[PDB]
């Protein structure tokens, strides 16, 4: 089961895959792209820095927060980086 | 259960392998199994695995003891075929296992270090993070006193590498404890009588903590340069040297404060520069430099005119490191205030530019990088022409990295200060030097063609002569033999298509036009990019009636580019279609139009948000250019017709339609659409209605009523799916029109919301609290509390359970303005209840 | 990739045994910090009473200790 | 008729300060003022040669400001500004005088907007040598933010530490001065975990405050609560004392009664008592509180200067022997009213932000320790609860440099041409207590003029005869001067019966002197009656001049809240004065005796108060409406037509089914308009022919109402007390003889302030009709509405724009904060739209031709609204 991170966010700037480039992480919207998405510092840590929130793959755009999310402040939510709760460290 | 086994984790874990009873084995052997079995629930667990067995090894720190716990620790971490955050688990499991061992550390904290200290000379960066963590959390468990007592005896070890490691060490200890907590030990090393590799090792030790702790040594560099400064003048010259790179250390660390702490210093050096040769020459000279640029405007003056002599000397030293040495030396002094522009003109350029700027340097990447920034900034300071002239003639040079470092620094100044500074001579010299660059190319030289486009652009109007032979070699270039040649014409095209328009030159602009226009059917993707790319400048420039190509010949040649795989020729043919449709749709029939059309409905779902940026624009200029009707008939046929996978892109396309031409133009045959009895016409008109309010957003505050009673239909539909997607439009609704005055709309609405709160289908529910969140918005937390009360304290646990969901979502978002909705609750025997503060009127 | 666990976390929401004495209590802490957050409220009551903005700040928070009295048992 | 749609100018901004901290914002040797208004951050200059405070800066934050300070790192020489807010964020600005303007250097993100329970925003510490910032909320939850510099000696900021813990409440929170070591916040808390689980309630007795000290470890990078001692008198808030190699390095805890030293490890507590008035007339169950602190180093000493409840300011230096303190000195330095906050500038000036009123700048002539004046001391000795006294007397050590004007508060205001100026003055009741005056303020920024008065003013109405105006001052823990002149009398009485036959010629002569000393209220405060004691008079005063025509004062424990002047017409063209007072009135848990209605007969040509009689009412008579030849009584919930008996008011109509409580009645036709306390407007039709008084419509939101002004006669436009404005709508031909009608709310606005004051006026003869509104915190504002259309969308695209070219400096959302309480409607915000003049020029330039326009036609389109005012 994936979920989130939700800790509390920090000063590095999440990135997104060449796949959902452009997408926003919390509703799956391509519309309006608005607030830029700040991750905790556990998860840009070493390797981890600059890949996708959601794949852990290369990053290659920062990620947003739609309209609708900061309209509702769900940018205030923490760390929106996608933990895979059955995965391991070096899994897939 | 056990977590999965790797082969390499086979020689650290093989005895949780073997099913052993557990009550037969020795106290020390289940010691040794419990910590096994939770380092291997750490590194291969699960999160929640991890997170367990973390917790569990923390508190039973104590009771493991250091012994076994670094004794099974210590392999796992240097192990060859551990990954990084592997390595970064068990890091932190160091870190927690030693923050509650403390003082229990001691008797291991030496063989530690030996196994760990390699990570602070590995190539990786976070290796030696960590390695410095690992240490500097040893440091804090153990005390000053241990780490002192462990890592003094390799003070004076004559291996130089050994001491090297232990003054990395003790930087590191100096960075956990604090300064002042090695400050006399370093007082008592630095100065010992015993050997000078002592001294040595203790110097180090500062410039490391200058080097690892930056600005925060500012408090202390004080003590620091009173602790070292005897070494400048020490019987040993590599402690004279080490004293002068820590004394540049601390200067670079303290950067741009601290120049008074240095002032014992300024004449030792100012004098070891009169004496020494080589590398303590150029350690002092280092430091001298570093220095300088602290200084106030006078004595900063006095002193580079005090340390001068010996630098322009050193201009001519065969050795490779005192060169560069001596270059940043020369950038930081010329760059601070007080060093006057006339000096460096009179006394330094010359000798600058007559030993340093010889095509030798710039066969090396390092001296090359560093001489290039070195001449910039000196042209930042003592004028633009008067560097480029010392080397502009060189751009014509056969040596092509000779012509490429030329070309570089030139750009470099050039966009930083312009061609204000340039007279007539230098400008033809530049043109000249440029053509020749860009002529007798090898490579394909990026630098050349930043530099083409810089030197253009920076001239600006007064490149208007010289606009003939450039766009001859242009041309000439563009039918090469070879694509990137053609590729990188297009591009300096592109670049200059600005310039050259401001200088009135539209015939040889028409021709670039037409050329670029017949190498349209160019097989290689990233050459038929460029090529676009430069059509739609010429374009730009231009305009549409005068275009040669004429539009009405140019578009129809760009329809069947569309369908190009490649995402740079499908960007750049889209936004030159998108400018034509935007400002030139005259020359274009409406048939030709729908083609483009329904060329470019595919591309609204690449992945490359530019592409579907382009797409999005284009769309909507050529919507603008031939009204609604028939592209929105052909969208609704669409509609019907298909599934999914493109519908979304008719649903996309039906929004930009509606956004353009306004919505009153859509939503009527949209709406009309939805009367046909198939449901799943009415799901897609559901869809394209939730997407639309969505993208349309403030646009929407003029059509809640038109579609309101196909909501209520929705939204009481015997379709769950119906009820769902009618939430999510009047989700997208309120959220757009949030602040323009639809409150009474949107609260109709919410009456057919709401019943649906009570829905099982997790889907439907969702978008249920998705359309309530909304509504929250637009009409005010207030309404929704005032909905709320009634279930809040209902007798059936299904409904509170529903309304305490509501009430959660309402709270979390509207914390602050629920104060002044709450309602009056009265006191009863036992509790006050009333906000009397509220009740007060003066 | 949801859940309602970190609502449960966030101080002042309820669930379905919530109980009244609660629901005020979390009512009246929000008020008292509101009127210490917005300094036009604040001013206002003490206005009314003639007390420093100090003195009223003081007793609201000693009034966030218990500020609906003592719970009940049942 | 289509909905009104408005455009909000601020004409006056408000003049309260709630934070005013110094430092060397410039980067010179100059020191300027950093000082928050509440929606407001303004930058002053005090000069050091004239000593006159000139304001160099004003921003609109859009937001509400909650905590301010300023931080160095080591080897700056510019002190930044950091703020915390309502927006969920923590911003770092820095002022740049080449431009005269606040650039955000830092906006970090970590919470939800509004002024939040568990968010941090409120409270703001910084390490005194600014390597690290704590941003705390009052409940649980606080965060650490590491702040360094890079290569270009550029402000950097860390990612935020937690330093959290459940069930924890934060009275104040200070960075302590640990030197160079790990920076350490020692803070003011609480438990109540045990108290919310103990139904007997002894738990909450005897919960006790705790002292915790926070240490951020740099090294290992995180907070701990590393130690917490309980106190036995909870205190208010700390002060840092200095540290390092300039000082002890501990923390100075004020409490009620007592100021203590606290520092963890080895060092004991220092208590001493704060020093009371001698023959303090306040009440004696009243203990004693700071109010606030200053804290002064120099090379050799370092002090604080603490104020009591009373505006006497307090020395307090600290005596060391090895690196232990061993006691707290104090000294009597000058009272000046009561301050939220207070600046000592190293050029030898005081800077006094008053709590409410008008702020000070004085000059320091004497640092007050070359006088015979008796210093105190924790080392001196006390038994039992003897704590210590000295008398205040007027300014020695200070004298006045600078008065700055301010209108906080306004609790009532009128537009009237009462001087036959043609242009209409602005007649305000501002102050509080003993600093309380009627001010005139006429256009021309406003000109003022101030005349003082006793006690807080509630309401004033103007005599359309006379023209003069009758005021009702009333105040809370206050005494008449009858019982002050008795309780003084009586304490004099008691000092002779006490004491000894040695020498009754002196204490004799010793309280006579005490009687003919009266220091004024204006400087040195009301005494303090107690709780349910209040005092109240009646003021008739001319406009132009600022004599008291005549003054009327009323009983001990009544309380005037309703004033009228009217006629009647079973009675000639008499003028009466009608005043509704209550009678023991508690706030705290509400209760009240009962009211009276005072008739007086305005004689003279509206010069004195001829008392006719006075009515018995079961409730407070908390508004009063002259209603054709009667009037309308609102005693709590009931509303009344009232008719003049000659011997009392006669109770000719009622109604008994409002909510809760009349706090404002108006009228057009046969319509009154009753706001409640807390359920908006309810409108009631009185039938003449049935004598009847019935409700037929009301509103669908609650509503705090603090005043309102009838639009037409089926609008009406009120303001609440969360600072904001509405007007409601009754639906087209609202029948006045059915059940139930809904008033419809066609516009909604956050002002930031809470208003109370609204009027529909033309400031300027010629202009067209505006709403013109006064805040709590000093504030006049405007309401225009919108002719065309075509202007309604330019302004509209305007603030849209600037909403996301411009947005508010302390990181609030705009439309979020116009949004408070209620979605905005219908408004425009004009202070955001003339910010454009504020912007860069590109920025200008291309949201002008996102218009069309040029900046010029821009900003000369703002400002025609602006001098047209409607
Ligand atoms: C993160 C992902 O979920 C990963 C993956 C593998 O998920 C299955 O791939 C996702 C990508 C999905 C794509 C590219 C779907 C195509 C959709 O196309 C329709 C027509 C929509 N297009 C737009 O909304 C287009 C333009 C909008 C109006 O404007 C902008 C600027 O985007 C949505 C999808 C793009 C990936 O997300
Ligand atoms: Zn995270
Ligand atoms: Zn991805
Ligand atoms: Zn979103």
């Amino acid at each position: 089961d994936l979920i989130f991170c939700r800790k509390q966010a920090g000063v590095a700037i999440g990135r997104l895959c060449e796949k959902c480039d452009g997408k926003c992480v919390i509703c799956d919207s391509y519309v309006r792209p608005c607030t830029l998405v700040r991750i905790c510092d556990e998860c840009n840590y070493g390797s981890y820095q600059g890949r996708c929130v959601i794949c852990g793959g290369p990053g290659v755009s920062d990620a947003y927060y739609c309209k609708e999310c900061t309209i509702q402040e769900k940018d205030r939510d923490g760390c929106p980086k996608i933990v895979n709760l059955g995965s391991s460290k070096t899994d897939l | 259960n056990l977590p999965f086994l790797k082969p390499d984790d086979i020689q650290y874990f093989d005895k949780l392998l073997v099913d052993v009873d557990e009550s037969t084995l020795s106290p020390e052997e289940q010691k040794e199994r419990k910590i096994m079995k939770l380092l291997l629930k750490i590194k291969n667990g699960t999160p929640p695995m991890r997170k367990a067995a973390l917790r569990q090894i923390t508190d039973k720190a104590r009771e493991f003891g250091a012994g076994p716990l670094f004794n099974q620790i210590l392999p796992l971490l240097m192990s060859p075929t551990l990954e990084d955050q592997e390595r970064h688990l068990l890091v932190k499991v160091i870190d927690r296992i030693l923050y509650k061992l403390d003082d229990l550390v001691r008797p291991y904290v030496h063989k530690i270090l030996v196994v760990i200290e390699p990570l602070l000379i590995d190539e990786d960066y976070y290796a030696r993070v960590e390695g410095r963590e690992i240490i500097s959390n040893l440091a804090k468990a153990a005390g000053l006193a241990t780490m002192i007592s462990t890592m003094r005896p390799d003070i004076d070890n004559m291996d130089e590498y050994v001491r090297n490691t232990t003054a990395r060490a003790f930087a590191v200890v100096a960075s956990a404890l604090g300064i002042p907590s090695l400050l006399p030990f370093l007082k008592a090393v630095c100065k010992s009588k015993k050997s000078w590799q002592a001294r040595h090792t203790g110097i180090k030790i500062v410039q490391q903590i200058a080097i690892l702790m930056g600005c925060a040594i500012l408090p202390h560099l004080r003590s620091l340069v009173e602790i070292i400064e005897h070494g400048l003048v020490d019987e040993q010259q590599k402690v004279r040297t080490i004293s002068a790179l820590a004394i540049a250390a601390l200067a670079e660390a303290a950067t741009p404060y601290g120049i008074e702490s240095f002032d014992s210093v300024l004449k030792p050096l100012w004098k070891g520069i009169r004496q020494h040769r080589g590398k303590g020459l150029a350690a002092f000279l280092k430091a001298i430099g570093y220095l300088i640029p602290l200084m106030d405007a006078e004595y900063a003056n006095y002193y580079t005119r005090e340390v001068m002599l010996i630098l322009i000397r050193e201009f001519q030293s065969p050795d490779e490191e005192m060169k560069k040495i001596v270059l940043k030396v020369v950038k930081q002094c010329c760059g601070t205030d007080g060093v006057e522009a006339n000096y460096i003109k009179t006394e330094i350029l010359p000798p600058f530019f007559k030993h340093f700027w010889q095509h030798r340097m710039a066969l090396d990447r390092r001296n090359y990088r560093q001489l290039v920034d070195t001449t910039v900034e000196l042209a930042n300071k003592v004028g633009a022409a008067e560097i480029i002239s010392r080397i502009v003639d060189d751009l014509k040079d056969e040596a092509e990295q000779y012509r490429k470092m030329v070309m570089e620094t030139i750009e470099k100044i050039m966009g930083n200060l312009g061609a204000a500074d340039i007279d007539h001579k230098l400008e033809e010299q530049l043109i000249d030097g440029i053509l020749y660059a860009f002529q007798e190319q090898t490579t394909e030289d990026s630098v050349m063609l930043n530099g083409f486009g810089t030197v253009v652009n920076a001239l600006g109007k007064r490149v208007k002569p010289y606009l003939p032979q450039i766009c001859g070699t242009v041309l000439w270039r563009l039918n090469n033999k070879s694509a990137k040649v053609r590729q990188q014409a297009a591009d300096l095209i592109s670049r200059t298509a600005v310039v050259m328009k401001t200088c009135q030159e539209e015939k040889l602009m028409g021709h670039l036009g037409v050329v670029l226009y017949e190498y349209l059917g160019e097989e290689y993707p990233e050459v038929l990019g460029s090529i676009l790319g430069a059509l739609k400048a010429i374009v730009n420039v231009i305009g549409m009636h005068k275009m040669t190509p004429p539009i009405k010949d140019l578009l129809p040649r760009l329809t069947p580019i569309l369908k190009n795989r490649h995402e740079k020729v499908q960007e750049n043919c889209i936004d030159l279609v998108g400018r034509i449709a935007d400002r030139g749709a005259e020359y274009v029939s409406a048939r030709e139009w729908m083609r483009i059309c329904f060329e470019l409905l595919e591309l609204l779902k690449a992945h490359k948000k530019a592409i579907r940026r382009a797409t999005v624009n284009t769309f909507g200029y050529i919507a603008k250019a031939i009204g609604p009707h028939d592209v929105l008939a052909t969208l609704l046929n669409n509609l019907k017709v298909q599934e999914r996978q493109n519908r979304v892109c008719t649903t996309v396309a039906i929004a930009i339609v509606a956004e353009t031409c306004s919505p009153f133009t859509v939503l009527p045959a949209l709406m009309n659409e939805y009367r046909v009895p198939e449901l799943n016409v009415q799901n897609g008109v559901l869809k394209s209605l939730s997407f639309l309010f969505e993208y349309i957003g403030e646009m929407g505050k003029d059509y809640i009523y038109a579609v309101t009673p196909l909501l209520e239909d929705a939204l009481m539909d015997r379709d769950l799916v119906h009820r769902q997607t009618a939430s999510a439009v009047v989700q997208h609704m309120s959220l757009g029109v949030y602040g323009f005055g639809c409150e009474d709309s949107l609260n109709h609405l919410l009456n057919y919301v709401w019943p649906n709160v009570f829905e099982t289908s997790p889907h439907v529910i969702q978008a249920v609290m998705g359309a309530l969140e909304g509504l929250r918005v637009a009409i005010g937390p207030c309404r929704m509390l005032q909905y709320c009360l009634q279930g809040l304290f209902h007798p059936a646990r299904k409904v509170r359970d529903v309304y305490w969901k509501i009430y959660n979502s309402i709270y979390i978002g509207s914390q602050d303005a629920l104060i002044a909705h709450y309602p009056r609750i009265y006191n009863d025997d036992k509790n006050t209840y009333i906000r009397y503060e509220l009740d007060y009127i003066l | 990739s949801q859940l309602e666990h970190l609502q449960s976390k966030y101080i002042g929401t309820g669930h379905a045994d919530t109980t009244k004495w609660e629901w005020l209590v979390n009512q009246h802490r929000d008020s008292y910090c509101s009127y210490m957050g917005h300094f036009d409220l604040l001013n206002y009551f003490a206005i009314a009473e003639n007390e420093s903005k100090a003195r009223v700040r003081f007793n609201l928070m000693e009034k966030m200790l218990q500020p609906c009295g003592p719970p009940a048992d049942k | 008729r289509r909905h009104m749609f408005l455009y909000n100018l601020t004409l006056q901004r408000a003049t309260g300060i709630s934070f005013a901290i110094h430092g060397n914002f410039s980067g010179t040797k100059q020191q300027e003022i950093v000082v928050s208004r509440g929606k407001i951050l303004e930058l002053l200059r005090p000069d050091p040669n004239t000593g006159k405070v000139h304001t160099l800066l004003t921003v609109e934050v859009f937001g509400v400001i909650r905590s301010l300070m300023a931080f160095r790192l080591t080897g700056g020489t510019k002190d930044y500004i950091v703020v915390g807010s309502d927006s969920g964020r923590i911003v770092i600005l820095e002022y740049q005088p080449s431009k005269n303007m606040f650039e955000k250097i830092h906006q970090e993100t970590f919470g939800k907007s509004g002024c939040r329970r568990i968010v941090p925003g409120q409270f703001l510490a910084v390490d005194p040598k600014g390597r690290a910032v704590m941003i705390s909320a009052i409940e649980k939850q606080k965060l650490v933010y590491i702040l360094n510099r890079d290569a270009a000696a550029r402000l950097t900021i860390s990612s935020p530490l937690e330093a959290h813990k459940a069930n924890t409440l934060v009275y104040h929170v200070v960075g302590v001065d640990v030197g160079f070591e790990n920076p350490m916040f020692a803070c003011l808390e609480m438990d109540y975990e045990e108290a919310d689980n103990d139904p007997t309630g002894e738990a909450a007795a005897n919960t006790q405050q705790t002292l915790t000290f926070y240490e951020l470890d740099l090294g290992l990078n995180h907070v701990v609560r590393k130690y917490s001692e309980p106190l036995e008198e909870h205190g208010n808030f700390l002060i840092t004392v200095p540290g390092g190699s300039d000082g002890p390095s501990g923390v100075l805890i004020c409490s009620e009664n007592y100021i203590t030293y606290k520092n963890f490890g080895d060092q004991p507590d220092i208590r001493c008592p704060i020093p009371r008035r001698r023959n303090d007339l306040d009440d004696p169950e009243r203990g004693m509180i700071f109010v606030c602190s200053a804290t002064h180093k120099t090379k050799s000493m370092f002090f604080f200067l603490a104020q009591t409840e009373q505006g006497d300011i307090f020395k307090i230096t600290l005596e060391t022997d090895e690196d232990m303190v061993t006691e707290i000195r104090l000294k009597y330095f000058d009272t000046v009213p009561v301050a939220a906050a207070m600046c000592v500038l190293k050029t030898g000036f005081l800077f006094v932000a008053s709590e409410f009123g008008n702020h000070y700048l004085y000059q320091i002539a004497h640092l007050g320790d070359d006088d015979e004046e008796p210093e105190f001391s924790s080392a001196m000795p006390l038994e039992e609860g003897d704590t210590f006294f000295f008398q205040p007397r007027p300014l020695k050590n200070l004298v006045l440099v600078d008065e700055l004007d301010s209108l906080s508060p306004i609790l009532f205001c009128q537009i009237a041409d009462l001087a036959n100026e043609d242009t209409p003055q602005l007649y305000v009741a501002c102050g509080r207590g003993p600093r309380s005056s009627l001010r005139v303020l006429r256009h021309g920024v406003f000109n003022q003029v101030a005349f003082p008065l006793q006690y807080t003013p509630r309401k004033f109405v103007i005599h359309p005869e006379s023209n003069n105006l009758i005021i009702i001052e009333t105040d809370h823990n206050a005494y008449t001067e009858a019982t002050k002149a008795q309780r003084k009398q009586q304490m004099a009485e008691e000092m002779v019966e006490a004491a000894g036959e040695d020498e009754r010629e002196l204490a004799a002569e010793m309280a006579a002197a005490f009687l003919n000393e009266n220091l004024p209220e204006s400087i040195f405060g009301a005494p303090k009656a107690g709780n349910g004691q209040w005092a109240s008079v009646i003021r008739v005063m001319n406009p132009i001049q600022g004599n008291t025509l005549d003054l009327v004062q009323l009983e001990q424990n009544e309380a005037a809240f309703s004033v009228a002047v009217c006629r009647f017409s079973n009675t000639g063209e008499d003028w009466y004065v009608l005043v509704g007072v209550a009678k023991d009135l508690i706030l705290n848990p509400r209760s009240v005796a009962g009211g009276f209605v005072y008739t007086y007969k305005l004689v003279n040509n509206g010069e004195k108060l001829e008392f006719l009689h006075k009515t018995p009412v079961e409730e407070v008579p908390a508004a009063i409406a002259p209603f054709q030849g009667r009037v309308l009584i609102g005693v709590g919930k009931l509303l009344r037509v009232y008719d003049l008996g000659k011997k009392k008011l006669l109770r000719k109509c009622e109604n008994k089914h409002i909510a809760n409580y009349i706090s404002g009645i108006q009228t057009i036709g046969h319509r009154v308009i009753v706001s409640d306390v807390q359920e908006s407007f309810i409108w009631v039709r009185y039938k003449r022919n049935e004598n009847q008084l019935i409700i037929f419509a009301d509103d669908t939101y609650p509503r705090w109402v603090t005043t309102a002004s009838l639009l037409d006669y089926d609008t009406v436009a009120g303001a609440d007390k969360f600072g904001n404005i509405c007007v409601v709508r009754l639906p087209p031909n609202t029948n006045d003889e059915v059940d139930s009608q809904k008033a419809e709310v066609i516009m909604n606005y956050h002002v930031g302030e809470t208003v109370l004051s609204l009027q529909k006026t033309t400031l300027i003869p010629g202009g067209s009709e505006s709403l013109v509104y006064t805040t709590l915190s000093g504030g006049i504002g405007i309401l225009v509405p919108f002719t065309s259309h075509e202007d309604h969308d330019f302004f509209q695209h305007v603030e849209m724009h600037l909403r996301s070219e411009h947005p508010p400096l302390c990181g609030r959302d705009h439309l979020s904060f116009r949004s408070y309480y209620f979605p905005v409607k219908n408004v425009i915000d004009g202070d955001l739209c003339e910010q454009f003049n504020s912007m860069e020029p590109n920025k200008q330039k291309n949201v002008s031709e996102e218009l069309d326009r040029t900046p010029p036609e821009v900003s000369k389109k703002l400002e025609d609204i602006r001098t047209r005012y409607a």
